[PDB]
This record gives C-alpha cells, structure tokens and sequence, in this order.
C-alpha cells in the first residue's frame, strides 16, 4: 500500500524532498532527510501508535532508555540541518534525536528514544521546531519583555539594566556587585533564561573583576561610560582570565581614538561587537569595519533590520529625540548625520547574506524591539532573495543554504559567542530542552508553544473557562513550566566560573539551575557557524560607501515586507 | 458586575471587532486578527441574542469574503470557535473555513 | 504565485508503509452486535473475542494500513483485512496477555486464546 | 418583644422553615434546624454584638477555646444537611459548627466556639455557605484555567498534565517520575488544592508504581494511551497495593474488548468511572451500563449536563473537529453517530436525578468547562423537577432531598471516591476550611467569597483604589489566601502514602500542606452519598435506549435554562 | 497616558456598557451585568461632565425601567456604586435601586 | 487571533480614545490622557492605513487644536511616541508638540 505524497504530508508533516514556505515570505525550506520508518511513525490519540503493547512500551521503568517527552514528527530547521525527526526529551535535555515509539514491534527504534509509562507527548508533525532563540543585546528595563521575548520564539536573555534606570535604559550593563546580587535574585522570578553582564568599566582591575566574582556572565563596554582605551583594555584582560564574554558599543564621538585605536586596545583578543553597523552605536561612521576581523565576533541589533523606506526617518527622528538633539544646533545635525546612514543600514543587509555579519540580537528597549529579533532575521532573509536572489550555493529550488545561514543568527552564533554552546543554541543531543514550535503560516511570527527544559513555558492558546482549548480568544499565556517552583528547573541562570566556584547561587538562594560561562577567549569569527567570513571592509570617509573586495555593497529599502500587516492587530 | 475570568477576556475580542469594523469601513482589506476578530464576536453575539448553534455555524461562512481580507488570509482561516452563553447554556460553536 | 501562508510544495511520488514485510489477507467478522474499531499497531491476534478469524493468522502481526489509522468493523460486519508483519524484536506484552513474549510462540499464544474464548482459535 | 419573620430572615439569614430560591432556578432550599438562640445571634459592627466584654469574650487567649475565624449565621447546604449555624474555624481547620460567643454572657454558647481577641468574623448572616467543589476530571493545561474554578466555587482539583502538550490535552495524566515532579513544583503556585494522577498504563508493574513512588494521588487509564486488558490490571493491581484511586477512560472503539471485557478484567476492584454516559469516551455504545455496578464510583463530565436543544449539534460538532473527522468519510461519521447519542445524554439527566450517577465533574479544557462544575449541576436539578417533578422523598413543598443528593455530587462524592474526605468535601468539624459563599441570587453561578484553608483566597469584589470595596468594576479577584507564603499554607498537596513515607516533599522543597490519599479500595458505589442506587441498566444495541428496571429513561432537552443569559456577558 | 490602576480597570466599564448598548439597540432585554455596566459607566461619564453626585444619584434611577431588562434582574439590583473625578475630586456615587 | 503582549496592550489605547472622542462629542474640552489617547490612536491607525512615518509626524500636530483641550494640556505634552506596524514592519514615530 502507496500513500499519496499530499496525505502524506497532511497526517504526519512533509517528508524528503517536500518544500514548505516560512510565513507569508518566499523562502521555502525543503526536508533534507527523514529518520522515520514508513508505516511506523510515532502519533497520539484515540487508536493511535502510541498506546501499550503498541508504540509504546508497557515494560521499561523510566531509567531503562524511556523518554520524558517525545516530540513527534518535528521538521527541523537548525544550523546542523533541515529535516525530519522525533526528538526526545529526558531530564529537562534533548537525549535523542530520530524515531520513537517501541522496539518491541517497531523497526529503527533509536534505542533511548522509547516511549514508555513515563512519557508525555507533543504531536509536531506539520510543525517547524527551532531551537529557542538567544539574545545577547538585552536591557533589563521593563519585566514585560520577557512575554514579549516569549511570544516570538526567544528562550535566553543576556545583557543588563536594574530597571527603567539612565544607565539601565542606555547600556546593556548591571553595575558592581550589589547590582549584579540584586538582578540574580530578581532572575528567579524570570521565566527565561539570563546572563548578566557587568559594567566593562575601570582603570584598575578589582573594580571590573568583583563583578565577575559578583555572578556576572561577560562585561559591556559602553561609550556612555567613556569606551576609553583603559576601559577596552582592562576588560579584555578580565576577560580572558574569567574566561567571560566582552560586548563592545565603542566610542560614536571618536573622541579618545578612531576606530583603528579601539582595534589596537583589543589587541587581537576576542570581542562581540555590538550593532556592528553603527546606527545603534560606534566609531562614525566607519565601525562595520569591525565585521572584517578574526577576532570580532559582530552583532547587528534588529531596528535597522532590513533596510525599509521608514528606517532612516524613523531612526534620525529616534536619536534626536533620545539625546535632546535640537534641530537648530548644526553640532546636533551633523552628529546625527554621520550616524544614521542608509549607505552602511543597506550594507548590512547584504554583509548578513554574505555571512560577514554573524548574529542578529534585539537591543530590547534601548533601540531596538524584544519580540523582533528573529521576526527581522527572517524579512532580512527575504529582502535579500528578492534582491539578489537564490544564493550561489542553494540547491533543487530551496532556500536551505539562505535559511541555515539564518537561523543561525540568532541560536547557535549568540551561544557561542556568550560561552553558553554547551547548553543552549541549537537542536542537539545533549543539550537543555529549549524548543519552539511553530506553524509554519506563523513562522518566525509568532510561536505556537514555548518549551523550556522540557516542560512548556509559554503558548498561544485560548479561553481558558472552554471545554477545548482553541476557542477565542487564543493569545500567548504562561503555562505550567513558569508557575510555583518549577519556574526554578526550566531556566537557567549563566554565571561565571569564579562565582560558581565561590558558592555565589548558595549564599543568595538561587535555585534555578547554574550554568558554566566557558570558551569565550579561544574562538572566533571562524567558529561563526554558517557566517564565518573574514574580509577587508571600506568605509568611504566622504560618501560612506560600502566596498568589500573593491565591489560597493547598496541595495534599495523596500516599502513593504512579509511578516507584518498580514499578521498584526497594531 | 460580578465579571468571571472568561467574560474580562472575552471583553477583547468585542474591542477588537469594534477597531477591525472601522478599519474596514475606512476601506481596508482585513488581515487575519481582524478577520478572526470579527467572526468570533459576531458569533459571540449571535448566542446573546438566541439563535442556534446550527445558525451560527451556517451564518459564520458569510460574514466576511475574500474581497474583505488581504491575500492569503481565507487560507490562513481553518476553522474558527467560540464559546458564549446560548438560552439554555454555554455552547460551543465551530465555524469550518469562515473566509471561502 | 498567490501567497498561501506556511503551504507546502511536497515532492512527486508516493509513501509505500511497510515495505518488505511479508503481507496477508484474511477475513474477519464482527460477531458481536456492537461497533469494533482496530488500530494500526495491535498485534492482531490480541483483538476483540468477538471478532471471528483463524487466530493464527493474526500472531505475529498488524494491519498494513497507515500508522494511526484504523480498520472498522460494524455489528455483522465481514470483510477481509491485509495485515503486515511485527518488526523490531518481535515481542509482544500486555495488551490482552495473550502473548507476553516472543510472537514465535504460536502454540501458547494460541492456547491462552482458546481458554479465554477468541473465537477463530482453530 | 416579637421579631416579624421577614425582618428576621432579612437581619440574620432565614431560620427554622424559611425556603430560599436557589438563583434563578425554581429549586427552594428549607432551613431544616438552627443552632442559635434567639436574641443571642452573633453579628459584628458599631454597637453590634461581637465587641468585649459582650459577644466577644475578652478573657481568653487564643489556646483557650478562642476561635481564629467565626462565620456567623451560615445557611449551610451539605449532604449533612440544610440548616442555619454558625462555623468556627481554628487553624485552617472547621472546629465548630453551632453557636458562637460569650458564654459569660450567652447561653447556649458551643463551648470550643468563643469569640475572643483572637477571632476574625466573616457576617454569612444571607449567605448560602458550601463545602468547596472538588473536581476529580482536570486536565491541567492552561494555568488560567484555575481561577476559573474558583470564580465558579471549586477548591480542589484532581486530574493530571503538563500544560498545552497533546497527551495532557487528551488525558488527565502526568506521565512518569519526572512529570510529576516538575508539576508538584509547579502545583506550589497554584492557589487551589491538587492531586495529580500517573498513567495507568504498561504491562509490568514497576513502569506504573515508580509513579505513585514519585508523589502521583492516583492513576487515570485513557483509551488513548491503549485501556487495554493488561494496562486496566496491572493499575488495579497498584492501586490496591497503593490505596490510590484509579480513574477510566474505556476503549470507545471496541477494539479489545467489549464493556463485560473490561469488566472482567476490572474484576470486582474499586474504579472511578470518568464520564460514564460515554460522550466523553467509552465502550460504545453501553458504557454506561457501569453505573450501575457496585464497585464502580460514576462520575459525568458536565458539556452533556443537561440535555438541551444544542447538546447535540455541540457535541457532533466538537468530536469531529478534535479528531480530524471528515464527513465524506462514512466510518468517520459512524464513529461519531455510535458516541454521541441523545438516547444516552436524555438518560444521564434521569440517572443523575435517581442517584444512579454519583458524581459531576468538569473535564476542563479537554471535552468539559473548569468553571461550570456546579452551574451544570444545578441546571440539571432544575430540569428534573420541572419535567419529573418534586422527588417522592421531598416534604413541605421544599427540594431540600434533591438538593442533597445533588450538591453531594460534587462535594462530598469525589472526596471519597479519591481518598481525601478525611480533609476536604463537606461542612463538617475536623474537616479543612475549604468554604464558599454565596449570595442566593448568584448561587452556583458566581461564587461571592471563595475560603481556603480559613483564609479568603478568592472573592467578587470591586475598585481596590475606592473608600469602599463596592464601587464597580466588581469582579472576580485572588485575595491575601493566594499571595506570597500564605499559599502554601492555604492549599493541600494530595499525594500517595508512599511518597510521603519515602519524603518526597522534602526531596522536593515543598512547602504546601501534604494530604494523604487513603482508604480508596475498601469503598463503592454503597459509600456514595445520596447517590449510592446499584441496578441493572440496559443499553439497546440497536436504538440506544437505556432501560432500568425494565422502563426506558428517556426526556425531553430544554430550549432554555436558569443560571444563564440572565447573569453572563458573554 | 500615565495610566493608573483604576484607570486601566474602569476602561472595562466603559466597554462593557458599549457592549450592552449596542444590545439594546438590536432589540434585547439586557441582563444583570449589562444593566449594572450600562448604569455605573454613565455615572462615571455623568461626573466627567461635571454633574454633582446628587444629580447623577437623581439622574441613575431613569437610566433604564424594568422594560429594558429581563425579569428579575430590577430585583437583583439594590444599589449600585462608582467612584470617579468630579471636578472637586474622587467621589463616590451611590445610586439606590436603580431600576424601579 | 494570536494576541501578543503589545497586541492586548495596545487594545486599551484605542478604546481611550473611543472614550476620549465619545466625550469631545458631548462638548468637553479633553484632558491630559484623552489627548494622549486619540492622538497616539490616531498615529497607529494611521499606521495601519499605510501612511509613512513622515506623514503621521506631520499629522500629528494637527488632530486636536489648544481649544480642543483643557488650560495646561498643551503645555504638557511635549511629544507622543507609537510603535505600530507600517507595510514595512513595526516603526517607532513621535510627534513633537502635538497641540500647539
Ligand atoms: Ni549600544
Ligand atoms: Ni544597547
Ligand atoms: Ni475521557
Ligand atoms: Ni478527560
Ligand atoms: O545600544
Ligand atoms: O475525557
């Protein structure tokens, strides 16, 4: 017996060789393999696989290779493929990756993938899952922007802030130990992942190093805090002995060096260059420059992303505002001029597409949007098909290439960048449970469910006083992995090794989980999955023009993307 | 009042209804929330003022063409439910393809 | 080139479920008087007593019909069925107790069958 | 000196004869005896009767028969009885039901009930006060879902999930040790009390115990997961081993076995029989014929209660959606014409009303309402008078016997169905202070003041910015029970005595206070308050008419019922 | 806006009472939460407007007669009570048995 | 519908300035969160038409005059800031001195 390749799809989700579009965009991902056996694919409900004697084992305690949760049928889309799979989970991690269900009956069981007693299931089947989404660029300034990180697929926070403070609201920064002890006891009541960053401020070490010792995962330098050679300097220097990651936003104003002079304070070690392009901050108006070295890890922020016909006015209008620019000084007119610019925001467009911008990041409430920054990673890849079209390397029709390179962005490139790869970024065995399921209409729009550690955290989903629970109105909601403790063993605080050590978690009562800062100082832009390129980038002083290998990079901004009107009630 | 959870929550969907209706009488073709938004309260209100779950189900699939709604959003609308309080209790109505 | 949100473009061809496992038809009959329903994957001689059919022909074996997916049979109903063959190690527990081990013990199997009354024992 | 009985009734709630229309259905309540002494009543305000030296003594310190709480001149409705007392609570806990007081000044004063400096008053005097309701049927699946209960009076819920994932969707269960460990954390949160139940699925026993071992109250087999011959054993057999309840969904479909099948391999054991008309799922079409059996404790899911014109189209509706059912499909429409049936529901209504089933139940957000519980209830009640008439048992012109035997279903019933009645599920002295208030006008519709463990957890209460807390919006709200550290203390966690003698609470940090389950085996349908008829039910295989003793229940669905369009917005 | 609490809450009144007109426009007998919405959210309007509280306490007993609304809900109704700024501040209306 | 956070926030807005205008009708000179209300609304709706940021930066100065509102309430609102989606994604605009 034969099934057409249209049921097919429609009862357990599309197999190889079917395509599927993201959203309204014209990307289409194809399934690059299945790790199914056909007529034995894993599924719930009424008359089922899954059943007792069936599918589902009706012998083995949990301890003898049973699953906690089984994710059937999921198309994944991550940067080690596109395609077709169970996923089980177990402890809060991904144990397996391939087909589940029961070896008693069934061939190609993966042998810890088997579906027992103790096994909850989620039907993915016609779902994309993705990793949880990592965003680097974060100011804590408002509790409610960790639902609206929820709802577009974002599971870890790192930056810093104390709130809606001057230095919070300009600086991703928890400054000094007594802060950073504040916002660690103030995490357990997040339920997202974070890591804090301290101020990578000082001209003497202790200052920046009780910071690190305080719980801080990695350092901020800011031009708002003078991102001064000493500053630059001593943090790389904590930084490579705490082994944390250091963000930079370095000096707009030029005023204690060009961006040469920032390069030579770095000194060839690493870095995580911050809105790389420059809008949101940096040497005018050459620091997308920096995209160009080994040792620069670079990060775009999401309001530039892409270039649209209401950027620039938005943008110019934004920073006049934000730093009291009055339009009648030429000081402030010229400042704002050399800072805002469609040369550099249409350049990096196309540096993303060719891989020399690595990550994308929010710069949530700061400048930049908490719930957009994989939303933006994706019209960014659209704008970009639409422009220059199919990528050399594309093949048989898809957009795979472009999508890997993408999805990248904002999973795996954040996690290695921040010294967290070994827990979070990416759909593979051994790492923790954060998963995000989306339908494909909503992709990268808004997520279907939220999964953190393994129990669901957030989830579009309706009336709860229903007799079902699609009724109207389905909105994202908490669910049960961020109530009572539990909200403790689905997120993870990241802190570094030094206050691990000292028994930071014990002495302020934190009970989430811990994790290991760890591998920061020893990679670079090479390590950049799928975005890896080094190259030299010119800025043109006088026109500030975009070459790279003596080519200018200039697209035009487009009036209208997917992902937008068609999905959003404001 | 005494307001219940469901009743504060179900408060929205009027509210979205009522801005969906005047963007489509300034001229606008709908976008799904909008489109979602207008069905469901409209079912909502069907229940109050006492017609049947079979009516609601049959009207459903006529309050809005595919001439109101931007492209692709009938597709995007498989079925819309609701749930409100029918003469004789809380019903449950399934409107399959709204938008054909 | 109408924008369908999230559609799929699946590739040409067709799925075949099973493939390379021995198949059989068999008849069965609904005996009882009222509906029985039969999912894809139990093991077939473990279904409803009422069911008539030469239980033998069940041990070892499914329906050869898409992964949950299920076979109906109306009261009186009879009808012939195809079924696949058991994969992975061959061994069936609980369900209805008749088994409770490797689907090679034809001659146990059956006895258990016959005591309880699956009728087709034969 | 005379008091007229109208000034009375309006000054202090109804005595002794006085009937009360229960909301707006035309069920009267009659006040069957009265604790107080006549111009001794309690009442508490300026120049009132509870201040020292007078109603409140002010001797005593609070060890010495001094009351934490005194709610005064409570209408009770309990299957005790219906009758005018005041409750005196003292450690979370109902201690008194009588007379409280000064007895230097009062007499007839019930001794442990003093007034003293240490008691709080709650006036009840025009209240309707009941046992909360106990829902045995939850599918924890969106954690809005639990003020939803409390808005509509329910205190406790038994049933199981992880939140929004298919198999919780479908099934009350928590599968496994690590479920249920995450969801007794999560439960730390939940401002209601909670038991979970494990899957009383597989074919060894050691998959099913480690569940009950883990902190599981009891096990729910769900043909979903296979309500398979061996899976019904092996449960039964922990169960008894464990004293936990054990819930049935059966197998709809036939497919192993008939209802005797699963009968015989119920084998005499106590079950708790989930939705036993069948709409819900079941042995189709007879599944019923369960309810009449003594070791089964029936219970009905409340979408099917009571019998109206849209009942059907609902249902037919609902289960063809839920299960993908298309219409071209004749085996999908046969499916559904063999499970939704009007023969069927018409007779739950009479069942209900002859004590044949014993028990409502929700169902929430799976094929049921978390908040109509009791609405449905009564709904029912006031059908069966209206189209059966006063029962014979009834005296006076009152419902006060229908009334019992009804608010038993949904209080007292499940309580000893699940073990826990030594706790929760009735107005009586040593039982927690799981109390609701009720206005008689909203009575079983909105609950006025929501009690748990002798603290308000929940109430309808408005401006919480107005000199007083009347002004509008009133609306449903959590009170001080549910905030901070008062939520542990205000709620039960119900568990297995095996995982509390192995210490699971403290393996866990759980702070809630820890029930156990017991004495579930050695119970049946004879333990069942008001409701404990046993009898031959006939299911017609061909016409689905259900006949006991040898007449066919049938009934007419109403176009309209009470307890709705006058009282919902939406 | 500077929205505070009782701000963001009382925008549910307002609502509900547009929900509730809207009703009783389409011909509908209005219920118990209607009734209470539409008469507290003109209170609320009336001291906008600068009315004295013992106009709109006059004024709150005619705003709808036993014929706008289903039986017994006039009984259910005793009194009802909104606090809104009045030109000299917050007060607090009662308005007893508002429907006669 | 899928309602975002900012979805159910920006729901109160709009329903402000349904209030806000409701009482503009009546003859009220508007307050300081009534102004804020419509203009804000009015900035997302123009959004939602498809204006450009430019546009609704140069509107916005023009939809309530120092006669629509109260003594003072120009003079308080210095600028108003709305994000809303635009064709081309969600944009951030500020009308600077609405009333002038
Ligand atoms: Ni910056
Ligand atoms: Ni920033
Ligand atoms: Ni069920
Ligand atoms: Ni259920
Ligand atoms: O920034
Ligand atoms: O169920």
């Amino acid at each position: 017996m034969k099934i057409n390749r249209q049921q097919y799809a429609e009862s357990y989700g599309p197999t190889v060789g079917d395509q599927v579009r993201l959203a309204d965009t014209d990307l289409w991902i194809e399934v690059e393999k299945d790790y199914t056996t056909y007529g034995d694919e894993a599924n719930f409900g009424g008359g089922k696989v899954l059943r007792e004697g069936m599918g589902e084992n009706g012998t083995y305690t949990r301890t003898e290779n049973v699953l906690d949760l089984l994710l059937t049928n999921a198309l994944i889309l991550d940067y080690t493929g596109i395609y077709k799979a169970d996923i089980g989970v177990k402890d809060g991690y991904i144990v397996g990756i391939g087909k589940g269900g029961n070896p008693d009956i069934m061939d190609g069981v993966t042998p810890n993938m088997i579906v027992g007693t103790a096994t909850e299931v989620i039907a993915a089947e016609g779902k994309i899952v993705t990793a949880g989404g990592i965003d680097t660029h974060v100011h804590f300034i408002n509790p409610d922007q960790v639902d609206v990180a929820l709802a577009n697929g974002i599971t870890t926070l790192f930056g810093g802030g104390t709130g809606p403070a001057e230095g919070s609201k300009a600086t991703t920064v928890t400054p000094g130990p007594w802060n950073i002890e504040k916002m660690l006891k103030s995490t357990e009541g997040l339920p997202i992942n974070v890591g804090i960053l301290g101020k990578g401020h000082g001209s003497s070490i202790a200052p920046i190093m009780e910071q690190i010792d305080a719980g801080a995962a990695g350092l901020k330098i800011h031009e708002d805090w003078g991102a001064t050679p000493a500053s630059i300097d001593r943090s790389l220097t904590v930084a490579d002995e705490a082994d944390v990651q250091v963000a930079i936003h370095s000096d707009t104003l030029n005023e204690a060096g060009f961006l040469e002079d920032t390069l030579r304070a770095i000194n060839g070690r690493v870095i995580h260059s911050f809105h790389v392009e420059g809008a949101g901050g940096g040497h005018a108006p050459d620091i997308m420059a920096m995209a160009g070295h080994p040792n620069v890890l670079p990060s775009s922020t999401n309001p530039t992303r892409p270039f649209t016909v209401n950027t620039i006015d938005e943008h110019l209008d934004m920073l006049m505002v934000c730093h009291h620019l009055k339009q009648n000084i030429p000081e402030d007119v010229a400042f704002a001029d050399s800072r805002i610019r469609p040369e550099t925001i249409a350049a990096e467009d196309i540096l993303h597409d060719l891989g020399i911008i690595s990550m994308m990041s929010t710069d949530a409430l700061a400048m930049g949007r908490a719930g957009e920054m994989v939303l933006r990673t994706w019209q960014t890849a659209d704008k970009m098909k639409k422009q220059r079209g199919p990528l050399a390397e594309e093949k048989n029709g898809s957009d795979n290439f472009r999508a890997k390179r993408y999805v990248s962005k904002y999973t795996i490139n954040p996690a290695i960048a921040q010294g967290i790869a070994h827990e979070v970024g990416s759909i593979e065995e051994g790492k923790f449970a954060d998963l995000v399921l989306w339908e494909p209409k909503f992709f990268g729009v808004k997520a279907d469910r939220v999964i953190k550690g393994g129990i669901i955290a957030y989830a579009q989903i309706g009336d709860p006083s229903a007799s079902i629970p699609t009724p109207q109105p389905v909105m994202g909601r908490r669910m049960y992995g961020t109530v009572g403790d539990l909200i403790h063993d689905t997120n993870i605080t990241f802190m570094s090794k030094s206050s691990i050590q000292q028994g930071v978690p014990a002495k302020l009562g934190l009970k989430r989980r811990i994790g290991t800062v760890k591998n920061c100082r020893n990679i670079g832009k090479k390590d950049m999955k799928w975005n890896d390129v080094t190259t030299d980038i010119d800025i043109n002083p006088e026109t500030y023009e975009v070459k790279v290998d003596g080519e200018v990079l200039t697209c035009e901004p487009v009036k209208e993307l997917p992902m937008a009107q068609r999905y959003f009630l404001f | 009042m005494h307001l219940n959870p469901a009743e504060k929550e179900k408060l929205q969907i009027f509210l979205a209804s009522e801005l969906a209706l005047k963007r489509k009488a300034r001229g606008l073709k709908l976008n799904y929330p909008e489109a979602v938004a207008i069905i469901t309260s409209f079912i909502m209100e069907g229940a109050r003022d006492g017609k049947t779950v079979a009516m609601l189900m049959e009207e459903g699939k006529h309050v809005l063409t595919r001439d109101d709604v931007m492209e692709g959003v009938p597709e995007m609308i498989d079925d819309i439910q609701a749930e409100a309080t029918f003469p004789d209790g809380t019903k449950l109505v399934t409107v399959h393809n709204p938008i054909s | 080139n109408y924008i369908v949100p999230g559609e799929y473009r699946v590739a040409e061809g067709e799925i075949e479920i099973n493939a390379g496992r021995e198949k059989t038809t068999i008849r069965v009959s609904n005996t009882g008087d009222r509906p029985i329903q039969v999912g894809s994957h139990i093991h077939f001689v473990e279904v409803n007593k009422e069911l008539l059919f030469d239980r033998a022909e069940g041990i070892g074996r499914r329906l050869n019909i898409p992964s949950g997916t299920a076979a109906r049979f109306e009261p009186g109903e009879e009808m012939e069925v195809e079924l696949t063959e058991l994969g992975g190690n061959r061994e069936v527990f609980g369900i209805s107790d008749l088994t409770n081990g490797s689907v090679d013990n034809k001659e146990l199997i059956l006895q258990r069958a016959k005591e309880l009354g699956y009728k087709g024992v034969e």
